[PDB]
């Protein structure tokens, strides 16, 4: 029904959103330094000599970390320069 | 279509006299690798001396040999393991190249800014800092306002764009 | 030798970017130094000029780095202060490098007439 | 073509006009001395021909742009609430035009959350914005949610011809998309048709940071890919 | 070479991103002037050309 | 977008950047080699 639909749609609050583009290309640039210092230390864990299990271990886990900074970062990266999402 | 000497000053900043200074120093430690770059350089030097469009494969022989002479005097005048009096020659030799290199930079970006970054269609000619876009107009009347079968007889420089 | 073949090959590099083709292929003439305001056409004499100027920045460059060890001893036979003399020889040596690229850039300079960085 | 975006907080308009003038055509060919002629002499009174169009937009708009098939038209004026255009060509009669105009207005008066879910969001499209003197042989609005949104209730108070729910990837949809609901209406006025299309979805947080770590399982799966590229014996 | 090769690494990779910083905003100053829009005569038949591959088959490219 | 004396600026500074860590790593290299 578009009436109630319409009652429901102007008796409702507006989008409250969750991070503003004016604070945003902060976010990616911090992320960047974040996600490049995590992924610039993690290809040294395999990098200079170790075991294979602790290798493995720390290279999944400080790859995991650096990951998700890294496409955090990309979102926020992908929203400042006018591109959206 | 020869070409004169302001287009090699013009091209390449200061790499243009590391250039011959390269080659003669790639002799004087003759491997069989630097047989490629004296005869690369003395080859295509003669090309861009006789062609203008040979410019573009003499191009990354300069940058070579620049390199390699640059990092010879770099070589010798970066070994900082003194003496005030050497020390104060190193720093008054390195510190000039230093800033030969700083000036390419300034010259390589005036240079494309200025001489090789315009567009070919938009046409600045300002008859004021006006844009002319007559190009665009007349190609997009006859791509909107002709049958989609209609045969254009223009010049042949034109042939492409059209 | 090596020297001669470096020499003869280096030269023709000088002759080969100083435009001596454009004064053989497009006859130019003679008239009274250079071509002020005008970048793309040239007198035979500046094909001379360049050929000295490209010529002695790149005997300094060489010089400077394997004729310093030669000249300490050529031109001074004391070995007391090697140091400080091919030190202040060197310094000299990048000085004169100076001196005549600046008079490379005055004259493109004086062809190119609107150039913002004539390092003089 | 509409695109909401919840990261963005913003809606994203692109419109795409195929507009032909269908007044009387011109005898004795196009001149464009009698046209210069004619606008060196007085006024341009009211005439056939298409110099100048005033699209009306919604009321904070931030990048306007105006292109053509073959590149951008730098001919366009975006003062407040109005966006002049004038095209290359003056349009007179029996002649074609088809071009793109875009703008971007922020979210939170296009966007309303629901009273009894939080993630649940309700939408009102304006149906049709325009120069003020047109008429719309074929209309069709694609609205673009975002990649998890699910659509519960769809309204439009003017009938449409045609409606689908489709999907189409734009910029990392590494999933299955955008959810693309296309209506299609087909005689429709730029003065008369006063309304908005009013649509009902969800989109949970469990979808909404689903973008950044769908990028980072790319991302990690792809170091992973070089850790395997590295701890291998290749050594004859 | 116990600290020197990591730290060498670094400023290669640093030096490597400076470059293709360099060599990519250099080139861009007429896109950003006026339009990303293919200049000069004759790479309008090669954009033609990529035009038909993407559309179409690489067979009937 | 960025404008053109921005981007001028930018592609400066890339260069700059570009040649002094250039330089300190041949100066590092030179140094601290056999
Ligand atoms: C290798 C490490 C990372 C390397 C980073 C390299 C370069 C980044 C630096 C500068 C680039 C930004 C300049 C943007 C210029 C304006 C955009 C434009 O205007 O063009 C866009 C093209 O969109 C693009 O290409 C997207 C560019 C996104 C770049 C952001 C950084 C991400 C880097 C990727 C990282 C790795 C990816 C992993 C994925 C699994 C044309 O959009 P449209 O015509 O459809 O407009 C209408 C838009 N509707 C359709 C919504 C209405
Ligand atoms: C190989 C390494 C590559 C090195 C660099 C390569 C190319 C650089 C050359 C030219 C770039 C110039 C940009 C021209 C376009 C102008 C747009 C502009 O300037 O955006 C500016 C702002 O930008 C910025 O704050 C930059 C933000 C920080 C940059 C982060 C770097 C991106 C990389 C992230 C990737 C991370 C993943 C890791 C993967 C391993 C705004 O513009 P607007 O008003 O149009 O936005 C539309 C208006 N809102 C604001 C409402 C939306
Ligand atoms: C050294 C040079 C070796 C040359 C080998 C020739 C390979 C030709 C690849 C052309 C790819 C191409 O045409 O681009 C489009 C994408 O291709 C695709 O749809 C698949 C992408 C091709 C991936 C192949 C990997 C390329 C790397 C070559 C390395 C070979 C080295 C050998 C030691 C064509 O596609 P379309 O429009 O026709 O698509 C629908 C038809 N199915
Ligand atoms: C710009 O938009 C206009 C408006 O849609 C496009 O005009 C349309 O173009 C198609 C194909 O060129 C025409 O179809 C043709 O119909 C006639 C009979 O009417 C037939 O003989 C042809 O074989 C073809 O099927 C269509 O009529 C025409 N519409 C109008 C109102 O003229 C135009 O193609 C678009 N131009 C560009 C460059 O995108
Ligand atoms: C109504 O819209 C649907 C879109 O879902 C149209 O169906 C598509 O029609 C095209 C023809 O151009 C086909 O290629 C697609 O396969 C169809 N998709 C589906 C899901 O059927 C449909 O034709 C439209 N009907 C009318 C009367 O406009």
């Amino acid at each position: 029904t578009y009436e109630q639909l319409y009652k429901e749609f102007h008796s409702s609050k507006s989008f409250q959103p969750f991070i503003h583009l004016d604070t945003q290309p902060k976010f990616a640039i911090c992320g960047l330094i974040v996600t490049l210092a995590v992924l610039s230390s993690a290809l040294f864990a395999v990098g200079s000599k170790s075991s294979y299990i602790k290798k493995l271990f720390f290279y999944t886990i400080l790859s995991v970390i650096g990951s998700l900074f890294a496409g955090l970062t990309t979102v926020f990266a992908s929203n400042s320069f006018g591109v959206y999402v | 279509q020869p070409v004169s000497w302001p287009a090699f000053f013009f091209d390449t900043h200061f790499l243009i006299w590391l250039f011959p200074a390269g080659v003669f120093l790639l002799f004087l430690d003759l491997k069989d690798e630097h047989v490629f770059v004296i005869a690369y350089s003395v080859l295509c030097s003669y090309f861009a001396g006789v062609m203008v469009r040979l410019m573009l494969t003499l191009t990354p022989v300069i940058c070579v040999s620049a390199a390699v002479a640059l990092s010879k005097i770099f070589d010798i005048y970066l070994d900082f393991k003194i003496k005030p009096a050497a020390l104060l020659a190193k720093l008054i030799v390195s510190g000039s190249f230093i800033f030969y290199l700083y000036l390419f930079v300034f010259h390589s970006t005036w240079v494309t800014r200025t001489a090789y970054s315009s567009p070919s269609v938009v046409l600045p000619s300002q008859t004021k800092l006006a844009l002319i876009d007559d190009f665009r107009e007349a190609y997009y009347w006859l791509r909107m306002n002709s049958d989609e079968d209609s045969k254009v007889a223009a010049w042949w420089d034109y042939g492409y764009q059209i | 030798s090596r020297i001669i073949w470096a020499t003869l090959s280096t030269f023709f590099i000088i002759c080969m970017i100083s435009a001596y083709m454009f004064n053989q292929i497009r006859n130019t003439q003679l008239a009274g130094y250079f071509l002020p305001n005008e970048f793309q056409h040239q007198f035979a004499i500046e094909t001379q000029v360049m050929v000295l100027i490209y010529g002695t920045l790149a005997a300094l460059v060489v010089v400077l780095v394997k004729g310093i060890q030669f000249l300490r001893s050529h031109l001074y036979p004391e070995t007391k202060k090697a140091y400080f003399i091919d030190a202040i020889l060197a310094s000299f040596c990048a000085l004169f490098i100076y001196v005549f690229f600046a008079a490379l850039t005055t004259v493109f300079t004086i062809k190119s007439p609107a150039y913002p960085f004539p390092l003089l | 073509d509409i695109w909401l975006s919840h990261w963005a907080s913003t809606i994203q308009f692109e419109e795409y006009y195929e507009l032909t003038n269908k007044a009387a055509k011109l005898s004795k060919g196009f001149s464009r001395l009698e046209l210069m002629k004619q606008i060196q002499t007085q006024n341009m009174r009211q005439t056939h021909f298409v110099t100048v169009l005033d699209m009306l937009l919604p009321e904070g708009a931030t990048d306007h742009y105006f292109t053509d098939l073959v590149g951008l038209v730098s001919t366009s004026h975006a003062e407040r609430d109005h966006f002049f255009i004038r095209p290359r060509f003056p349009i007179f009669g029996g002649w074609n035009y088809n071009f793109t105009v875009g703008w971007t207005n922020k979210l939170s008066d296009f966007l309303h959350v629901s009273s009894g879910s939080d993630e649940k969001f309700v939408a009102s499209i304006p149906i049709l914005n325009g120069p003020p003197d047109t008429v719309y042989d074929n209309v069709e609005l694609s609205v673009f949610l975002p990649e998890g949104a699910e659509i519960f209730d769809i309204d439009s108070p003017v009938p449409f011809t045609n409606v689908s729910i489709e999907t189409q990837k734009s910029y990392f949809d590494l999933n299955k998309g955008h959810v693309k609901l296309t209506f299609s209406y087909r005689n429709l006025i730029s003065q008369v048709a006063n309304g908005q299309v009013l649509i009902k979805y969800d989109y949970p947080k469990s979808s909404f940071f689903k973008k950044p770590l769908s990028i980072a399982c790319y991302i990690f799966t792809a170091l992973m890919g070089v850790f395997v590229l590295k701890t291998l014996n290749m050594n004859v | 070479s116990c600290v020197l090769s990591v730290f060498q690494t670094i400023l290669k990779l640093v030096i490597f991103v400076a470059i293709f910083g360099a060599a990519i905003s250099s080139r861009l100053f007429a896109v950003i002037k006026f339009e990303s829009i293919i200049h000069e005569f004759d790479p309008w038949f090669n954009y033609r050309a990529t035009k038909y591959l993407v559309n179409n088959s690489f067979y009937k490219f | 977008m960025i404008s053109d004396e921005q981007l001028n600026s930018l592609a400066i500074t890339f260069g700059i950047v570009m040649m002094t860590l250039i330089v300190i790593y041949h100066a590092v290299d030179s140094t601290m080699s056999p």
